[PDB]
C-alpha cells in the first residue's frame, strides 16, 4: 500500500507565524495521466469530521483560507499555514487519494506557544461518602502548566504506590494555551485507613526540583 | 442537499454484529459511491472500504474483509456498514464519506461495545481545607465515578463558574468511567456546588462542596 508518513506528531507554533507541516509517501502519487499529485489534505478537530483543505496536492477547497497552501511533488509534500491563527490549531493529516486501499498519515498537531507555567498541584483526601462505598480514591489536580510534559508520583507513607492511578490529561487550553491533568490513586477503605500520609509528587520543567503536595490522613 | 445522516452513537454488546445506516440526500447514492471510515478514540483516521453502488463494485481493506460488509439500499438512499462479532477494537467512530477526492463526511456514529449495563454515576465532592491565618488560595472539585454509558455533564453553580473550571476525560475503570472536574474560586465563604447530569440513567445530582 502507499504509506503516508508525516512528522512530527506535534509542532509548537507561535501566533501569527508561518508553520510548515510535511508529508511523504512510499509509492509516488503522481498521475502521469492528469499530471497532478493525488494527495488530499485534511484538518480534524475534537468533535468534528475531517475538513478538506487541499486536493491535487495544492488546490484549495471552497472555503479554505488563502493562508493555507499546498505544495509537494512526487513523494514529498508540505502544508504551509502562514499567518497561523488559533482556529488553525487542529490536527493535520495527509491522505493518499491515489490508489487503493486509501491510506491517510498519522497527523501533525499544532499547540500554541505560551510560556512555561508551574502546575498548581492540589491533593484531596477521600470524601466521607467515598468511604461508605468501601473504597477511597485520592485526587490530585495538576492544573495550569506549560509545557505539556510533567510526571506525577504517588506514595503512601513515603513509599511509591505505582498502582490504582488514573491519569486524565487535558488538551491545551484556548484562553491560556495551558495544560491540566488529573491523577487519582484509588484504594480500598481499609487500604486507605491502614495508612497515614499520601503525596502528590509532580515533576515538571519549570522547577529545578519536584513539587510536593502531601496530605496526612489525620489533619484537621 | 449533500447531507450524510448518521446516528451519533450505538452501544452494541461484545460478540454481537451491528449494521449502521447512513441516509444520503442531495444526491442519489446509486450514481455515486459511499465510503466508510474508521476513527479510533484518540487515534488516527482509517479506511474500511467503499461501496460503489452503480458499477456494483465494493472494495475493502484486507484489514477489514470479513468484519465489515458494506451494503446500500438504493431505495432509501441509505448506505450500510455491517460490523461482525464486535470486540473492543471495533469501538471507535464510523464515518460516512466521499473522501478523485471530495469532502463529504457524515456526523459519525460512536459505537461502544460493552457487556456493561447503564449504571448511575457516583458523585463525591473533593472538599479541601488548608486555612492558614487568612493566608490561602482556593480550588475544589467533583468526582463522578463509575457509570455507564458516556456522556455525563458537570457544571458549577449552574453556569457561573466556567473559567477557572476544568473537566478532564472520563477514564474507563472496567466498563465504567470516572470523571474529575476542577474549579478554582478566589477566597470567599459561601456555596460552590457541582451539578452533575447523566441522561442515560436519568440522573442529576448537585453536590454542594462544604469544607472539610
Amino acid at each position: 500500500d502507499i504509506v503516508m508518513t508525516q512528522s512530527p506528531s506535534s509542532l509548537t507554533v507561535t501566533t501569527g507565524e508561518k508553520v510548515t507541516m510535511t508529508c511523504k509517501s512510499s509509492q509516488s502519487l503522481l498521475n502521469s495521466g492528469a499530471q497532478k499529485n493525488y494527495l488530499t489534505w485534511y484538518q480534524q478537530k475534537p468533535g468534528q469530521s475531517p475538513k478538506l483543505l487541499i486536493y491535487w496536492a495544492s488546490t484549495r477547497e471552497s472555503g479554505v483560507p488563502d493562508r493555507f497552501t499546498g505544495s509537494g511533488s512526487g513523494t514529498d509534500f508540505t502544508l504551509s499555514i502562514s499567518g497561523v491563527q488559533a482556529e488553525d490549531l487542529a490536527v493535520y493529516y495527509c491522505q493518499n487519494n491515489y490508489n487503493y486501499p486509501l491510506t491517510f498519515g498519522a497527523g501533525t498537531k499544532l499547540e500554541l506557544k505560551r510560556a512555561d507555567a508551574a502546575p498548581t498541584v492540589s491533593i484531596f483526601p477521600p470524601s466521607s461518602e467515598q468511604l461508605t462505598s468501601g473504597g477511597a480514591s485520592v485526587v490530585c489536580f495538576l492544573n495550569n502548566f506549560y509545557p505539556k510534559d510533567i510526571n506525577v508520583k504517588w506514595k503512601i507513607d513515603g513509599s511509591e504506590r505505582q498502582n490504582g492511578v488514573l491519569n486524565s490529561w487535558t488538551d491545551q487550553d484556548s484562553k491560556d494555551s495551558t495544560y491540566s491533568m488529573s491523577s487519582t490513586l484509588t484504594l480500598t477503605k481499609d487500604e486507605y485507613e491502614r495508612h497515614n500520609s499520601y503525596t502528590c509528587e509532580a515533576t515538571h520543567k519549570t522547577s529545578t526540583s519536584p513539587i510536593v503536595k502531601s496530605f496526612n490522613r489525620n489533619e484537621c | 442537499e449533500v447531507a450524510l445522516q448518521q446516528s451519533g452513537a450505538e452501544l452494541v454488546k461484545p460478540g454481537a454484529s451491528v449494521k449502521l445506516s447512513c441516509a444520503a440526500s442531495g444526491f442519489t447514492i446509486k450514481d455515486a459511491y459511499m465510503h466508510w471510515v474508521k476513527q479510533k478514540p484518540e487515534q488516527g483516521l482509517e479506511w474500511i472500504g467503499r461501496i460503489d453502488s452503480g458499477s456494483s463494485n465494493t472494495n475493502y481493506d484486507p484489514t477489514f474483509k470479513g468484519k465489515a460488509t458494506i451494503t446500500a439500499d438504493d431505495s432509501s438512499n441509505t448506505a450500510y456498514l455491517q460490523m461482525s462479532s464486535l470486540t473492543s477494537e471495533d469501538t471507535a467512530v464510523y464515518y460516512c464519506a466521499r473522501v478523485y477526492a471530495m469532502d463529504y463526511w457524515g456526523q459519525g456514529t460512536s459505537v461502544t461495545v460493552s457487556s456493561a449495563k447503564t449504571t448511575p454515576p457516583s458523585v463525591y465532592p473533593l472538599a479541601p481545607g488548608s486555612a492558614a491565618q487568612t493566608n490561602s488560595m482556593v480550588t475544589l472539585g467533583c468526582l463522578v465515578k463509575g457509570y455507564f454509558p458516556e456522556p455525563v455533564t458537570v457544571t458549577w453553580n449552574s453556569g457561573s463558574l466556567s473559567s477557572g473550571v476544568h473537566t478532564f476525560p472520563a477514564v474507563l475503570q472496567s466498563d465504567l468511567y470516572t470523571l474529575s472536574s476542577s474549579v478554582s474560586v478566589p477566597t470567599s465563604t459561601e456555596t460552590v456546588t457541582c451539578n452533575v447530569a447523566h441522561a442515560p440513567s436519568s440522573t442529576k445530582v448537585d453536590k454542594k462542596i462544604v469544607p472539610r
